[PDB]
């Protein structure tokens, strides 16, 4: 029917109209589609992790009619530590995926919930196990096994990842550009290299992967490839910035005030670092407040001006 | 919509160019900073300099060096840096660019080079590296850094490959038993130059770090290897951060045991390798030592030390006196002589009991209270042997003069052991 969930979808996504009351009839009414419409009012509300056990129960009744469920049971079982349910959800998964029942991205999805770390002890082994399985029929999942690889280096060397990504890029996924400029940047499975970071972000930039763009900017910002580049630094920052990484705001501001060959300007600081405190840090404010003392009533002023100018970022 | 601009910042302040402000002896050495391309850097005294010289008494050292290594059955394979002037020239802005005299600077380096050469000693001739122009595929990969005093690796390997020219055409290279090697990008550094660092305490102002590859050179059924025959001495241009010891074993295709370390300057790594045991049981056919202009080559302290090492100061070999005692703060007499005892003749042996003991302050009394005062001071960048060992002074009329007793200074507080044997030299035998 497709019709008790987006009618809560609606009654919460804007609350200019109860809905845990309107559920509550739609559940003693006995429309099946009840749970997982409170499901959705957890999820939203931000009280998901305080009902799991009811999670549990909804996804468990309507495991058979409504696959998304393998992926919330399993949620909880992770959640929850679990690992006897959560051996036998995984084992009526993949009978499911046999008789044909759950596509493969559902498995795919499933997969990486096992291996997110910020759920709980993961268990990346059996994840990989799954991703080998469905890789073949649904090939981003080889990204997906190449960011395993990445994260838990346990379960496969450089070799072993560098031929899960190039089992993707012939899907030329992306994600696996953004996977290899992160890995010749951050020196971590192998000895970093600043030319090969730089080419492959630059190929996730271009094909949307604004977080590419961070890496990008800090990359100009500290002067890996021999000097440091100010106007590129800001430019990708700014860019990351004004795609939704709050990170970016807190590095411009970082940029404009340490030096260290970047010639500091307050003003511009100013309005990063208060562009920063949306997702606000101790860090944060502590730098907003040195430059706040720094600067004068007319450079405030100023500052105020691009501030404004800035949220003026119609974005949508 | 809104535009936001950066800048790269801060060319040397002009009150850096005032030599009244490099007080300090640290300061010293960056006299007087002077502003390139990019934040290249250059100290003027003593990257700019065009005069490699020393006097008299440094080349008669020199030679007595040479040939007292050379009974001992040890050749030595001089690698004498040429300057961040000399070699990085081209990145000076024009006006320094133009007064520097690299004519005159090249063949003076050049005449010292050939100096050494005079004396006996193997010198690779690194004067094809100054004036560098790198290729537009090197363009990074300068021989120095930009705000620093050290090689980059990149140097090092240059250099490295000169010196195995060298030493392949050794006749002491024959029997030398040959490895091959592989050599990798391992890593990144990043340096904060000193000289970065001087100019922004100078000038209140800040510098980028300067990244740069770092590498690494491993040994590639009876595979395994013996003992090095070939060693390094050298200071921190030799350490790991550069890998010049590796480049020398890529390009030699033989072990190198390295025993530079920062810190040592002309003479302590050397100094603590003569000391050692391993150079006196197992001495190298070649050695290469790794030094740089920046080191005066007259001090009678050091040489004293390194030809009474040379001659394995006081064992094996009958003492003509013997201390064994505690010292106490204040002055300790160790021993009074009868016997003609000549300067010219004898050697002191000195071991503490206790290895971190780093300087040995002490005075040496001839006929009518004429007295010599001596300070010997060890690195404190390493462990040190706690032995000092050092000829009498033969300069003058000192070579005549007659030994009548030792003392030396006692610690501040507590109390130490000591012994000192005073012998006479061997002529730099087994
Ligand atoms: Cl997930
Ligand atoms: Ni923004
Ligand atoms: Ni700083
Ligand atoms: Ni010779
Ligand atoms: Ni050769
Ligand atoms: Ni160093
Ligand atoms: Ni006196």
């Amino acid at each position: 029917s497709n019709t008790l969930i987006p009618l809560a979808m609606l009654y919460l996504s804007y609350p200019q109209s109860n809905a845990q009351q309107q559920i509550d009839q739609w559940r003693a009414a006995g429309n099946p589609e009840a749970g997982l419409a409170q499901v959705l009012l957890y999820r939203t509300q931000g009280t998901y992790d305080q009902h799991l056990g009811e999670v549990e129960k909804i996804c468990k009744a309507a495991l058979n009619t409504t696959d998304i469920c393998y992926v919330e049971l399993a949620t909880v079982y992770q959640k929850r530590g679990q690992a006897d349910q959560q051996a036998a959800l995984l084992g009526q998964l993949k009978s499911a995926y046999a008789r044909g029942a759950v596509p493969a991205t559902r498995v795919d999805s499933v997969a990486r919930v096992l291996a997110d770390r910020s759920l709980g002890q993961t268990d990346e082994k059996t994840a990989k196990e799954l991703l080998e399985q469905v890789a073949p029929a649904n090939p981003a999942s080889w990204v997906s096994l190449a960011q395993l690889v990445y994260d838990f280096p346990e379960l496969g060397d450089t070799d072993q990842l560098m031929a899960y990504i190039d089992k993707g890029r012939e899907a030329e996924q992306p994600r696996a550009e953004l996977l290899l400029g992160r890995l010749y940047y951050e020196g971590k499975t192998l000895p970093a290299d600043a030319q090969k970071a730089e080419q492959h972000l630059q190929a996730a930039a271009e094909a949307g992967e604004i977080s590419a763009h961070y890496y990008l900017g800090q990359l100009y910002r500290r002067g890996y490839l021999g000097n440091v580049e100010p106007q590129k630094a800001v430019d990708h920052l700014l860019a990351a910035a004004r795609g939704g990484q709050n990170s970016a705001d807190y590095a411009l501001a970082q940029l404009f005030s340490e030096g260290h060959g970047i010639r500091p300007q307050p003003g511009n600081a100013w309005v990063f670092a208060q562009l920063s405190q949306a997702n606000p840090t101790p860090q944060s404010a502590e730098l907003l407040q040195q430059l706040d003392q720094q600067l004068t009533p007319d450079q405030r002023n100023q500052a105020q001006q691009l501030l404004d100018q800035e949220k003026r970022a119609r974005g949508s | 919509a809104p535009t936001f601009s950066a800048e790269p910042c801060c060319q040397l302040c002009p009150e850096a160019h005032d030599a009244s402000r490099y007080t300090t002896r640290y300061q010293q050495n960056f006299t007087t900073l002077v502003q390139a391309q990019g934040d290249w850097l250059f100290r003027t005294r003593e990257d700019l300099r065009t005069e490699f010289n020393t006097t008299p008494a440094g080349y008669k050292r020199l030679q007595q060096v040479h040939d007292a290594f050379k009974k001992r059955g040890v050749e030595l394979v001089v690698v004498y840096q040429p300057t961040r002037g000399l070699v990085n020239r081209n990145m000076l802005n024009p006006a320094e660019k133009a007064a520097f005299d690299y004519q005159k600077a090249l063949g003076n380096y050049q005449a010292m080079l050939k100096r050494f050469a005079s004396m006996g000693y193997n010198v690779p001739d690194l004067s094809p590296l100054t004036n560098e122009q790198l290729a537009a595929a090197d363009q990074g990969k300068d021989f120095y850094f930009r705000g620093d005093q050290h090689w980059t690796p990149y140097g090092a390997e240059r250099a490295a490959k000169i010196v195995a020219d060298t030493v392949h055409k050794m006749p002491a290279f024959e029997g030398i038993p040959r490895k091959e090697f592989e050599t990798r990008k391992s890593g990144r550094m990043g340096k904060t130059g000193t000289l970065h660092n001087v100019a922004g305490q100078l000038c209140g102002t800040s510098y980028a770090v300067q990244y740069m590859d770092q590498f690494a050179t491993e040994p590639k059924l009876f595979g395994d290897s013996g003992n090095a025959q070939i060693t390094l001495v050298g200071t921190s241009h030799s350490g790991k951060n550069y890998n010049f010891s590796g480049f020398l074993e890529q390009y030699i295709g033989a072990d190198v045991l390295n025993v530079a370390f920062p810190g040592g300057g002309l003479e302590g790594s050397m100094i603590q390798y003569l000391g050692s045991e391993e150079f006196q049981k197992n001495p190298p056919k070649i050695l290469i030592w790794e030094f740089s202009p920046l080191y005066r080559l007259d001090q009678e302290t050091i040489w004293r030390q390194i030809l009474g090492l040379l001659d394995d100061g006081c064992d094996d070999r009958p003492a003509l006196m013997s201390a064994s005692t505690t010292l106490k703060p204040g002055k300790n007499e160790l021993m009074v002589n009868i016997k003609d005892l000549i300067n010219r003749n004898l050697q002191m042996d000195v071991k503490f009991e206790d290895p971190s003991v780093k300087v040995l302050q002490a005075t040496l009394w001839y006929l009518n209270g004429r007295h010599e005062d001596i300070k010997l001071e060890k690195p404190e960048t390493s462990d040190t042997d706690g032995r000092f060992v050092f000829q009498m002074r033969e300069d003058e009329d000192w070579a005549s003069q007659r030994l009548l007793a030792f003392e030396v200074q006692g610690p501040e507080s507590g109390t130490q052991k000591v012994e000192a044997k005073l012998c006479k030299r061997n002529n730099f035998a087994v």
